[PDB]
RNA sequence: AGGGCAUGCAAUACCAAUCAGAUAACAACUGAA
RNA sequence: UCCUAUUUCCUAGUACCAUUAGUGAACUCAUUUGGUCUGAUCCUAAGUACGCAGUGAGCUAAAUAGAUACAAGGAACUUGACAAGCAUUAC
RNA sequence: AGGAGAGCGUCUGUUGUACAUCAACACUAGAUACCGCUAAUACCACUGUAGAGGUAUAGUAUAUAAUCCCUGCCCGGUGCAGUAACAUGUAAACGGCGGCUGUUGACGGUCCAAAGGUAGGAAAAUCCUUGUCGGGUAAUUAUCGUCGUGCGUGAAAGUUGGUCCGACUCUUCACAUGUCGUUUAU
RNA sequence: UUUUUUUUUUUUUUUUUUUUUUUUUUUUU
RNA sequence: UUUUUUUUUUUUUUUUUUUUUUUUUUUUUUUUUUUUU
RNA sequence: UUUUUUUUUUUUUU
């Protein structure tokens, strides 16, 4: 959306977003220092949050504490005949989800290419124009140091796999930040190395304890999570450097990174995104999908495959469209010198 | 021509073309008034 | 075909009686229904709502000539001027969040 | 793309919604134009600063600067009365261009100040010789407005006029007699040798557009003879097209008041013109907005309480009568104004005068009630009743208006700032007696 | 085969034919060819006073 | 279709008509209809008449005459004339339907838990269709070869 | 300058012309018609018209949180001028002493007295809390769903509604030469009121001039609010002046009367 | 984003049993309006994230090429840009 | 050639790096004629 | 003096260009009577208190394309139940 | 376009075809392979764009076809993965899987091989244009049931199939009927 | 009632066309 | 739930912008600074 | 999809 020049940056000479209140600067120095040392004061909890402790955790929010048996009868639109039919599943007070429209200056619309480079001819296949989309202003950097935030409600993200959160700071200005499974409306976060180790707060890896569910963890210093974004995904701590710090990803894979990055300390919300089963192939229409013809159906000019009837078997190896094998052959440049990865 | 074509092309007039030959209506071998 | 008939003898009637000038009367019996939908009262709403929005554009018009008016009557209008100078209250050049002082711009 | 067949719905009745709404709007909208016309041959082009110091100003500068504050609607005490103050200094170094702006600034401006006219207007006087149409014009024009008569200037000025015929713009000689007509200042002979004048200024050089404003019921009636009376009749009906509702008003009026005043004359005219007199009483004429003033609603409330049926406002046929009886249709009041009396005087117009007469004439027991006598009631209410009351009793009003006894500017200026307390003391009583304060909260 | 006069007009007008890559030698009607048609011929008997044969180089 | 994307109710609707929520009184109130003091400002018939059917409830005796100025409703107006309230083509009787294409008259009923349609051509007589389509409605009801 | 550029009256596009879809559109496009705006965005529109509970709301905490929540909801917004004509001097005063006194508390923030303070604010801010919340009332009740509870549609019950007259011969001489020479509906108690809301309607004035300009089909027989409507809503005896200001939390209406609870009503 | 100061509240949701707390807000910007106006403007540039890129400058960059094993399409033949084909395509050259 | 001679052919080239248009702040930014 | 404040406001003669206001696919195409008929809407209609539209003459041959009515038998026809038929008959 | 038996079988949806007149494609589902950000992959002006302003519950590629059902053996073999700096692991990736002879024959001899058709179905979208017996008809080789030899197919190559389902072949029942022997009238 | 003009929106110039002729000492009357 | 519009302009609010600005058309009304409330 | 004295410019909204 953003020009090349607004939106490239190799090098950043900054990993904070500083909003001073005092006339001079000497002033304001002190005023971060005594913020800091509030928040250090604040500061209680400082044992690793392992999977142990989220399951418990989950356990206690989701079998007592949501208790109101409330008089459902009278919060209703009276006089409103509605649809011959149609309802919908739930009331807006019942619903895990915010019944209503996104942030009007937290959005903006979405420019579909429909899989389609600048030359104008088929890049991506299979790649239809589904429901129509927002873009969200999702805020990865965590400027705002020494400062508490509560959350008001929980979005819905058409691009994402992971429900999203309105945050709200003292001062009253409002920004979207990635949710997690156990963040609810009214629970406070606070970016700060000197923060506790809570879900939501966002520490260094070197100050984030061992063995620590992490996400959002960001590649260089002050830069956004990339590495780790998607619904369910989380990263763990496995050993500690003095200028490193060695995890676990999603993958399976180990690899080191700058002790001076940021991390959030969680698990993306949304954990049970892989469990839905579509009834039909509308439900892939609509999310903009198409059909997907193999190439076994296909003239041998069109595809190799082509011509070539038989099942199974085992003489002549698979080759995709692109003249290229498409098992177990590897796609990465050797002579591409590994870095901060450890095990593959 | 279609406007993405028509957009990528210049004018006939800004070239030199136009004063490389002699046809007429004589035949091939136009003279210039005043040569 | 029997019913092209009769409407054409009821129809010449009806002009006979026209012609000639007579009061006007017709045969004030149980009619038939052949309509079903009720076009009548569906049509009536479009109007009222139309109306409605007349008035208010009617409404608005004056409303704005009087504002207009009623600012350059006499006793009202006034050259109005900061109390304190807008210099002193401007803002410092060494004031941290002065454009140009952060590493961000 | 698509979307979900529910918001479909909505989006398509939403749409429909706004094109029944746009359809919807245009109705009344009958009058209107995209193209428009604005005049800009008066501008100056020198530029100048409102804002400025007037002792640099001179009387350049203070000519424009009047006009341009004019024009900009910039209504404030604080500078117009600068203004006058630098003007009143600079009276003797005034050309009769600048002058005439001045004026017209002033009159445009509707500025109230006595002080000004009453200084400039002898140094107009010795410099009419070297007036022209537009400054001549200028000065009648606001004197009008401002309603200040000086019939000893004003006829000076019409016989400069006069002098100047043959220089004169049509449309400046139209509304100098005009202007005259109302103040009421021209004798026999003037009144004579202007209708000459002007009829020949009229079917020489006049058109549609311009004819239009030559018609005038105070003036036709008290100014114009029979010869003039019959011509600007007959080409009103032919040039009737081209007119309006302002227009159309005055014609009617001028119709109605022949026919009361002068039955001769009327006779005279042909049948075809007097068959479109007749159909012109039929139609519908369009009117501005009017409610009662302050003095009429207190009128109204003494004479409520004094036990008598009647009404706050109405229209007849031509005229408008302030209160009328429903007992007796036949008795009608009318409350007075400062503005129904010439500055500093209690001298009745000749539009208050005419209209007397003509309601007198067509059997009205007509009745004044005047604001300086009304004043000194103050805020009692039973002195008020009993004031109505004497009147009642007492027969009505002469066919003949006549004018009241002498008054001043010390008077005027003592009366008004007596009254305007009054008006204050009497909407915060009224506006109290509203609020019933019953709620009381513990706390 | 649907009548566009927007579609002919925005391609293939006089403004829109000068853009094209053809042989403009041919003779065009409806065109703005760039072929030399010879003018007006020499003068026999007539006023020399009223014999036109320039404009362009001479206006003044 | 029936479908469930349509109106729960088949009553007229006349959904309230707000004005904007920034502009002033009108001009019709500054009216005094006392008996003793009469006031009647400008248009003030025109204005309150207006609104007057900004409810939607007082809608008035003659609603649907009472702004239709045009006069080509009007001109078919008549006065003391009685008239049906039922279109021909509908019957009382449940499960019967009418086709304009086919022209013909249908009859739905269920039976085992199976839908089942029969056939009425009306050539022959449009009254004499619809009280067999109707009797074999009846027929199959007292028989008892409908579902309930 | 294209195929088409024909626009407002002269609309190419085709709509359908048949009254029975005609009217289903006119549900959906008032009845089942979203709002972006909340009830609070409402009631700061109006900030000029009531900028005592303007005040009230932002100062005293809790009722900013409370007039937030997604369930549907009511409200009634007191005008200024009613607020002032219905109260006395003293509680005026002493209301507002403790507005701005939560106000300058607030500003001070922002910027045995320290024990006293404390209680005083606990106080005022339940006292005022307690004063705002009256209004509140839980589901959503529009003008005309209001309208025709209070049997305003019943025709059994409309008889005192829809025939109205006044005497012609006073008002129009000149078009008359031959004469010259409800039910109670309950609502539910507030949040912090358990005592029901009385709502009825009334005649307006106006309505009683109706046939003078207009055709009516009338059978066979054998102080006044200067306010605009033939029909007057009376919720608890406030007059309501506007209505139906429906947004994504619910409805407000602005009364002509303030509610106040009996707790806070004198002996 | 910095909403309205008449009226800083927003819409939320019922929040849960145990959370109370529901702090006021620090509404500091409302004592002066040149002091609304820098922090609106300071808030305005505000960034999302930085994208890194090919660079020669720096001492660790580096470019891509073709795909491992080369290949191609199946029964294509590419002819490559000329100056008699596909000439002035996006930009001038 | 005494006098007159509408309009259109997209024109600062009787001069001046290249690249859209009434001929483009640096850089991004590339070239067989 | 008990109105929610008793706050003057009809309408300036008006640049250049488009337009046949009704029925009818009036568009590409062409074996083109423009307009009747062939299908849903637009009018609370005994088909709208007389609306639109309708093109040489003669004659029992047979065959062919269709409509209505057929004794008894009722798939014996055909590769095949193709086709045809039933769905209206005391009122 | 009806009642009943039985063979085959995910349609709705797109389209006139890989032989003997009787098809395909797509899809709800599952599973395999590549890829840690300037990702892989694609266009093939190369410091570009799409992918994507996405981040391993993500993207892309290949093959199969129901929500479930128990789903056989084989790495000698091309290729890929790995490295003794050419063991070993991948058959839901990549062709497939058998001779003599003796007692209806559990069993015994011998040759060869990585392994030596599993179960199920079975006169078949396959052998053969009349396999035995039973149901229907005055006649049934057409067709259903069944036997499992006559030739043979063959398991995430998709086999078998309870219930439900049908614009899919065929058997058979019922009403009317100029299809008819065999042709008439208007 | 449209077209014209701002926005969408584009020298993605509809030859002989335009609020477009050298761009305010305009003689204000 | 497949997660949907906002800029020119109108209204409101906040102001130290400017003849690039509303007839030298017209009506009504008790009325306005400083040394008359 | 902007409606009546012309421009520049800031927030919210049925």
């Amino acid at each position: 959306m953003l020009w090349l020049a607004a939106t490239h940056r190799n090098r950043v000479a900054f990993q904070l977003f500083a909003t001073p209140r005092e006339p001079t600067a000497s002033k304001a120095a002190a005023a971060a220092r005594a913020a800091a040392e509030a928040v250090a004061r604040s500061s209680t909890v400082s044992a690793p949050f392992t999977v142990q402790k989220q399951q418990r955790l989950l356990a206690l929010l989701a079998a007592s504490s949501s208790v109101a048996d409330p008089s459902a009868d009278l919060f209703r639109v009276h006089g409103l005949p509605g649809f011959s039919g149609f309802r919908p599943s739930s009331p807006p007070h019942l619903s895990k989800l915010f019944r209503g429209r996104v942030s009007r200056h937290l959005s903006c619309r979405r420019v579909n290419h429909l899989g389609r480079n600048n030359s104008g001819r088929i890049t991506v296949r299979f790649r239809g124009a589904g429901h129509f989309r927002r873009l969200r202003f999702v805020d990865y950097k965590r400027g705002r140091k020494d400062i508490f935030g509560t959350v008001l409600r929980l979005e819905y993200d058409p691009n994402r796999s992971a429900h999203l959160a309105l945050l709200q700071y003292d001062d009253g200005v409002l920004s979207y930040i990635l949710a997690t499974e156990v963040t609810r409306p009214g629970d406070r976060v606070v970016a700060s190395k000197h923060a506790s180790i809570a879900p939501g707060n966002c520490l260094p890896l070197g100050n984030i304890p061992v063995s620590t569910i992490v996400h959002n963890v960001e590649l260089r210093p002050g830069a956004g999570g990339q590495i780790v974004r998607a619904g369910g995904c989380y990263a763990t701590v496995v050993a500690k450097d003095r200028h490193f710090v060695t995890l676990k990803l999603s993958s399976t894979e180990v690899r080191r990174f700058p002790a001076d990055c940021w991390a959030t300390v969680g698990q993306v919300s949304n954990a049970a995104h892989a469990e839905r089963i579509r009834g039909k192939a509308g439900v892939s229409y609509w999310m903009g999908e198409r059909p997907r013809t193999r190439g076994k159906a296909m003239n041998p000019v069109d595809h190799p495959h082509g011509g070539g009837t038989g099942k199974k078997g085992l003489k002549r190896p698979p080759v995709s469209k692109w003249g290229i094998l498409c098992k177990g052959y590897k796609t990465r440049a050797k002579k591409k010198p590994l870095g901060l990865i450890v095990r593959r | 021509i279609r406007p993405r074509k028509k957009g990528m092309r210049l004018d006939r007039r800004r070239s030199k073309k136009q004063y490389k030959h002699g046809r007429h209506v004589g035949g091939w071998n136009y003279r210039w008034l005043g040569s | 075909k029997i019913r092209q008939r009769i409407v054409r003898i009821r129809k010449r009637y009806m002009g006979q009686r026209i012609e000639a000038g007579l009061p006007p009367y017709v045969w004030g019996g149980p009619y038939p229904q052949y309509g079903r939908k009720r076009s009548l009262f569906i049509r009536g709403e479009m109007y009222r709502r139309m109306l409605i929005y007349s008035f208010d554009e009617r409404r608005r018009r004056a409303e704005k000539l009087r504002k207009r008016r009623q600012a350059v009557k006499w006793g009202v209008f006034k050259l109005r001027q900061p109390s304190v100078p807008p210099a002193l209250t401007a803002l410092p050049t060494y004031h941290p969040l002065y454009p140009g002082n952060l590493p961000k711009r | 793309g698509i979307l979900r067949p529910r918001e479909r719905l909505l989006l398509n009745a939403l749409k429909k919604e706004a094109d029944i709404r746009y359809r919807g709007r245009r109705m009344h909208k009958r009058f209107r134009s995209w193209a428009q016309q604005r005049v800009r041959h008066y501008w100056l082009p020198q530029k100048v600063c409102v804002t400025s110091d007037p002792q640099l100003m001179d009387g350049s500068y203070i000519a424009a600067c009047v006009q341009k504050a004019a024009t900009l609607r910039k209504h404030d005490l604080q500078l117009w009365h600068g203004f006058s103050k630098r003007i009143l200094e600079l009276a003797d170094s005034l050309t009769p261009q600048q002058m005439g702006y001045i004026f017209y600034g002033y009159g445009k401006s509707l500025f109230r100040h006595e002080e000004l006219y009453r200084g400039l207007l002898p140094f107009v006087a010795e410099a009419l010789p070297e007036f022209h149409s537009h400054a001549l014009m200028t000065v009648a024009w606001a004197l009008e407005r401002v309603r200040v008569n000086d019939r000893a200037v004003v006829a000076q000025i019409a016989e400069e006029a006069l002098a100047k015929k043959d220089l004169m713009r049509p449309a400046d000689f139209i509304k100098i007699v005009n202007c005259v007509a109302r103040m009421g200042a021209a004798p026999p002979s003037l009144a004579a040798a202007l209708s000459a004048e002007l009829m020949r200024v009229l079917d020489e050089k006049c058109n549609a557009l311009l004819f239009r404003g030559a018609v005038d019921h105070v003036a036709v009636a008290t100014l114009y003879s029979d010869p003039l009376r019959l011509y600007l009749l007959e080409r009103f009906t032919k040039t009737a097209i081209c007119c309006r509702p302002m227009h159309y008003q005055k014609a009617f009026q001028s119709a109605v008041a022949i026919r009361v005043l002068h039955p001769p004359v009327w006779q005279q005219l042909s049948k075809a013109v007097r068959n479109f007199y007749i159909r012109l009483s039929l139609r519908r004429i369009p009117q501005r907005a009017r409610r009662p003033s302050p003095l009429h609603w207190d009128v109204s409330n003494a004479l409520a309480k004094l036990g008598v049926f009647h009404r706050n406002t109405f229209q007849w046929g031509c005229f408008w009568i302030d209160i009328g009886e429903i007992d007796d249709r036949r008795q009608c009041w009318f409350v007075d104004g400062p503005s129904d009396f010439y500055s500093s005087t209690n001298e009745y117009t000749e539009a208050n005068k005419l209209q007397h007469r003509i309601l007198s004439e067509l059997g009205w027991n007509i009745r004044r009630v005047r604001w300086n006598d009304w004043v000194q009631l103050g805020t009692d209410m039973d002195a008020k009743v009993e004031y109505l009351r004497k009147l009642r009793e007492r027969p009505p009003w002469p066919a003949i208006l006549t004018d009241g006894p002498s008054s001043s500017r010390q008077e005027m200026v003592a009366n008004l700032r007596s009254a305007r307390d009054v008006q204050r003391a009497l909407k915060e009583r009224r506006e109290k007696n509203r609020q019933p304060h019953s709620l009381v909260m513990n706390l | 085969n649907e009548s566009s006069p927007l579609h002919m007009g925005a391609g293939s007008a006089n403004w829109t034919a000068v853009a094209r890559l053809e042989d403009f030698t041919l003779r065009g009607l409806s065109h703005p060819p760039w072929i030399h048609v010879s003018s007006r011929p020499f003068y026999g008997a007539g006023g020399g006073a009223v014999l036109a044969a320039c404009m362009s180089s001479a206006v003044w | 279709s029936a479908n469930p994307y349509k109106p729960k109710s088949r009553e007229v609707f006349h959904p309230y008509v707000p004005a904007p929520e920034h502009l002033p009184p009108p001009a019709y109130t500054t009216a005094v209809l006392k008996p003793m003091q009469q006031f009647i400002p400008k248009d003030f018939y025109r204005d309150m008449r207006v609104d007057s059917l900004r409810d939607g409830v007082s809608l008035g005796s003659d609603f649907p005459w009472n702004v239709t100025h045009k006069y080509r409703f009007w001109r078919r107006r008549k006065y003391n004339i009685q008239l049906d309230d039922r279109f021909i083509r509908l019957s009382p009787v449940t499960g019967v339907d009418y086709y304009p294409r086919l022209n013909v008259f249908a009859v739905q009923w269920r039976e085992d838990g199976q839908h089942r349609i029969r056939w009425f051509r009306a050539a022959y007589g449009l009254t004499r269709a619809m009280r067999a389509a109707e009797n074999f409605r009846k027929t199959l009801e007292a028989t008892g070869r409908v579902d309930n | 300058r294209w195929w088409t550029r024909a626009s407002g009256m002269r609309n190419p596009v085709k709509w359908t012309r048949d009254w029975e879809v005609l009217n289903r559109k006119v549900y959906f496009a008032f009845d089942e018609r979203e709002i972006r705006r909340s009830m609070l965005d409402a009631v700061n529109a109006h900030r000029k018209t009531a900028s005592l509970f303007h005040r009230m709301i932002n100062a005293v905490p809790g009722v900013a949180h409370a007039m937030s929540l997604p369930g549907p909801h009511t409200f009634f917004l007191p005008s200024d001028k009613a607020c002032r004509d219905h109260l006395s001097p003293d509680s005026l005063h002493a209301l507002t002493e403790r507005v701005a006194f939560l106000e300058e508390q607030q500003r001070q923030r922002v910027g045995g007295t320290a024990a006293a303070i404390a209680d005083r604010v606990a106080k005022t801010t339940e006292q005022l809390r307690t004063f705002v919340l009256a209004h509140l009332i839980p589901g959503e009740w529009r003008m005309k769903t209001l309208l025709l509870a209070c049997g305003a549609g019943d025709p059994r019950r409309n008889g005192s509604l829809r025939y109205q007259d006044t005497d012609r011969e006073l008002f129009a001489p000149v078009m008359y030469a031959s004469r010259l020479g409800s039910s109670v509906f309950l609502l539910p108690p507030p949040q912090s009121t358990d005592e029901p809301l009385p709502v009825w309607v009334q005649a307006s004035r106006y309505a009683a001039f109706l046939p003078i300009t207009t055709s009516t089909n009338f059978p066979r027989f054998e102080r006044r609010s200067t306010v605009g409507g033939a029909l007057h809503l009376w919720v608890g005896g406030a007059l309501v002046t506007k209505g139906d200001l429906r947004a994504h939390n619910g409805v407000v209406h602005m009364i002509d009367k303030p509610l106040i609870p009996v707790q806070l009503l004198a002996s | 984003y910095l909403p309205s100061g008449h009226q800083p509240h927003a819409e939320r949701q019922v929040f849960h049993e145990g959370a109370g707390e529901s702090p006021p807000l620090n509404l500091w910007w409302r004592e002066n309006r040149e002091l609304e106006e820098a922090f609106r403007r300071r808030l305005g540039e505000a960034k999302c994230f930085e994208r890194a890129f090919a660079d020669s400058s720096e001492p660790l960059g580096y470019t891509k090429g073709r795909c491992r094993g080369g290949g191609g399409k199946s029964g294509r033949s590419v002819r490559r840009r000329s100056k008699t084909h596909k000439y002035r395509e996006n930009r001038a050259f």
